[PDB]
């Protein structure tokens, strides 16, 4: 795997279902005001859910919602694991292999 | 105009003496008797820098992705 | 068990019943 | 320690498991006396746990009793929160998620009854999103009670009540530290801060927080509900209580059991239920901690009680509260590399000792196991491990070497002969 994008879907395009703009009212409701500025962890992942893997125009979209310069997103999606930047299948299966599982 | 070495007169041109201080700096220009000039030493502001002010409630200084 | 559909979980009882928030500002 | 046990009765600190999963009046145990507790002065709860003095389940010492009556004594301008790990970082831990799976009604109380001591404002929990199904249900458990009016904003009978906001991670180790979790609760990348800013109770979300653990805030209400004088039951004058162990990797029926302190490993492993591998002649090479403690051979471990400071007597102690063992076929050198190959993937990567310093080992560990170039390396590889201690910020480095530090201890030859096994082979 490599962490650079070869201009796949700069304009995919992508958008959220108008059923989802009523939840993002609730998420931001969690946090205090003025620091809000990152709900990114659910909000960026909810977008994975609506789609099933998020292209680069998904990473650019939430920035327009969250007003953070979108290297403060492309970063967070390349740190964690659960998000899948490339495409996937209908079932993405795991085999735990570790000292006990070994 | 044979190679491009830059040949020169001005037989001093390369000397740097090293003194220990100003009071004893000008000491050697007069005593040998030529004109001169002076610059001044510089050292920074005090200054005030504190990590741990980088995470702030109402302050405007709050870093991200450090 | 519900693969998609976090909705009412997030937006039904939570949306109305998460008061206020005040949360202040932080304008900044 | 008394009778060298650690028994298990129906008198324990956990109410029920197979009885009732859903909501209700907390038919017998829970939500019993509340308005009397909270209405009395808050510091009555503070130091009232000292009758027990819980060391804490966060994988360390530092009894939970101090840090809450610790700073966060005053209050000035800015709210205080609660962040209680639900996460599991250590391989084979598994103690967590059993508390939540069949009995969530306990912990929402555990905060509310607990949070009053902090004088806190809100309640955050945190859960690795890798548990989608079980973690999804807490919200119901929140609602199925909270909706009844049991919590917030006065509930019940006080002027102080506040709700709990679940969150989730993804590829986290982040519970691997406080002062990381409070960072990735925020939405930055998670690189844990420096430990002494202002340690974790000054620099925080916007404002002071305290990072608790699961059964540190789980068992607090029931230990403030009854307490005693039974709060100190088993274990010596130092460590006292009954925690949960979860056995894994060789047994008849590896499964959790509530067991009090100072229990020897030779009766405990064999019990609950059997020893199904060789109870002896299977060589019983054991790991006290989950990933945080190196091996013990057949020596005094089997008589060594599981009391904390009893383990510091051996070359390593364990706060993780887990057990992994081995018998015969498992090649330890083969079975410890995939404990190290794990570390290389879970590390932040800020610090120069951790990053670029763990791989130097992990790249060589695939020499020994395979069998490959000559000894005198072992003598160096020990020094590397001796060279990362005060040099890293978080504990993940201090938890990086011990497995290798304590492999070179306790087994000399198994390596020495294998480097020959390929040496004679080359010939
Ligand atoms: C690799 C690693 C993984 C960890 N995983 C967890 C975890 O899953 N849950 C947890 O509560 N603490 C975990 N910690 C340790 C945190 O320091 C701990 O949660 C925090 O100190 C809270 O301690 P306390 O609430 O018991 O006082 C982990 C530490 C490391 C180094
Ligand atoms: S060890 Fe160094 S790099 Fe790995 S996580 Fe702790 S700090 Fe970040």
């Amino acid at each position: 795997v490599h962490r650079d994008t070869p201009e796949n879907n700069p304009e995919t395009p992508f958008d959220f279902t108008p059923e989802n703009y009523k939840r993002i009212e609730a998420i931001v409701k969690n946090y205090p005001e003025g620091h809000k500025a990152a709900a990114v962890l659910p909000v960026l992942d909810l977008a994975q859910r609506q789609n099933g893997w998020l292209p680069i125009s998904a990473m650019n979209k939430v920035a327009e919602i969250l007003q953070v310069p979108p290297m403060r997103v492309y970063e967070v999606a390349t740190f964690y694991t659960m998000y899948n930047r490339k495409p996937v299948g209908k079932y993405h299966i795991q085999v735990c292999t570790t000292t006990p599982c070994m | 105009p044979l190679m491009g070495w830059a040949s020169t007169a001005d037989p001093l041109s390369n000397l740097v003496l090293t003194f220990s201080t100003k009071e004893d700096a000008v000491a050697f220009a007069e005593k040998n008797g030529w004109s001169y000039d002076v610059e001044e030493r510089k050292v920074p502001k005090p200054k005030s820098k504190s990590y741990g002010a980088n995470f702030s409630w109402n302050k405007r200084t709050r870093v991200s992705t450090k | 068990y519900s693969t998609y559909t976090f909705l009412d979980l997030n937006l039904d009882l939570s949306k109305f019943r998460m008061p206020q928030p005040s949360s202040g500002r932080e304008s900044p | 320690f008394g009778s060298l046990k650690d028994e298990d009765r129906i008198f324990t600190n956990l109410y029920g498991r197979h009885d009732w999963r859903l909501k209700g009046a907390q038919s017998r145990g829970d939500w019993y006396k509340t308005k009397e507790i909270l209405l009395k002065g808050p510091d009555w709860i503070l130091g009232e746990v000292k009758t027990s003095g819980l060391r804490g389940r966060g994988g360390a010492g530092f009894p939970t009793g101090l840090k809450w009556s610790f700073m966060n004594k005053p209050s000035d301008g800015r709210p205080k929160y609660l962040v209680v790990n639900a996460d599991e970082g250590e391989p084979g831990t598994c103690k967590d998620r059993e508390i939540i799976r069949h009995d969530p009604h306990k912990l929402v109380e555990g905060c509310l009854v607990g949070g009053r001591a902090m004088g806190a404002r809100a309640a955050y929990i945190y859960i690795r999103g890798e548990f989608y199904n079980e973690a999804s249900n807490l919200q119901v458990a929140i609602r199925e009670a909270y909706e009844a009016g049991l919590i917030g904003k006065n509930a019940c009978g006080s002027g102080y009540d506040f709700d709990v906001f679940v969150v989730r991670g993804a590829g986290a180790y982040i519970c691997g530290e406080e002062t990381a979790l409070i960072e990735s609760i925020e939405g930055k990348q998670g690189k844990p801060r420096l430990k002494p800013p202002f340690p974790a109770d000054v620099g925080v979300f916007g404002c002071p927080t305290t990072v608790a653990n699961v059964e540190t805030v789980a068992v607090s209400p029931t230990i403030c509900r009854r307490g005693g004088a039974w709060f100190a039951s088993f274990g010596r004058e130092r460590n006292s209580g009954t925690k949960l162990f979860n056995i894994s990797g060789h047994v008849n029926n590896p499964c959790t059991v509530e067991e009090e302190m100072s229990v020897p490993l030779k009766e405990l492993i064999e019990k609950h239920a059997g020893g199904v591998t060789g109870g002896w002649d299977n060589l019983l090479a054991v790991i006290p901690g989950g990933s945080s403690t190196p091996l013990i051979p057949k020596s005094v471990c089997e008589t060594v009680l599981m009391d904390f400071d009893a383990l510091i007597q051996a070359q390593t102690g364990l706060g993780t509260a887990a057990v992994i063992v081995m018998d015969r076929s498992t090649d330890i050198v083969k079975a410890i590399a995939r404990l190290i190959e794990f570390y290389k993937h879970e590390s932040c990567g800020q610090c120069t000792p951790c990053r670029e310093g763990v791989d130097w080992m992990n790249k060589v560990m695939a020499r020994f196991v395979r069998g490959d170039a000559r000894p005198a390396e072992i003598d160096s590889l020990w020094e590397i491990s001796k060279q990362i201690e005060g040099h890293t910020i978080c504990a993940l480095g201090d938890g990086a070497a011990w497995p290798v530090q304590g492999l070179i201890r306790h087994f000399r030859p198994e390596l020495e002969e294998r480097m020959q096994q390929f040496a004679q082979q080359h010939q």
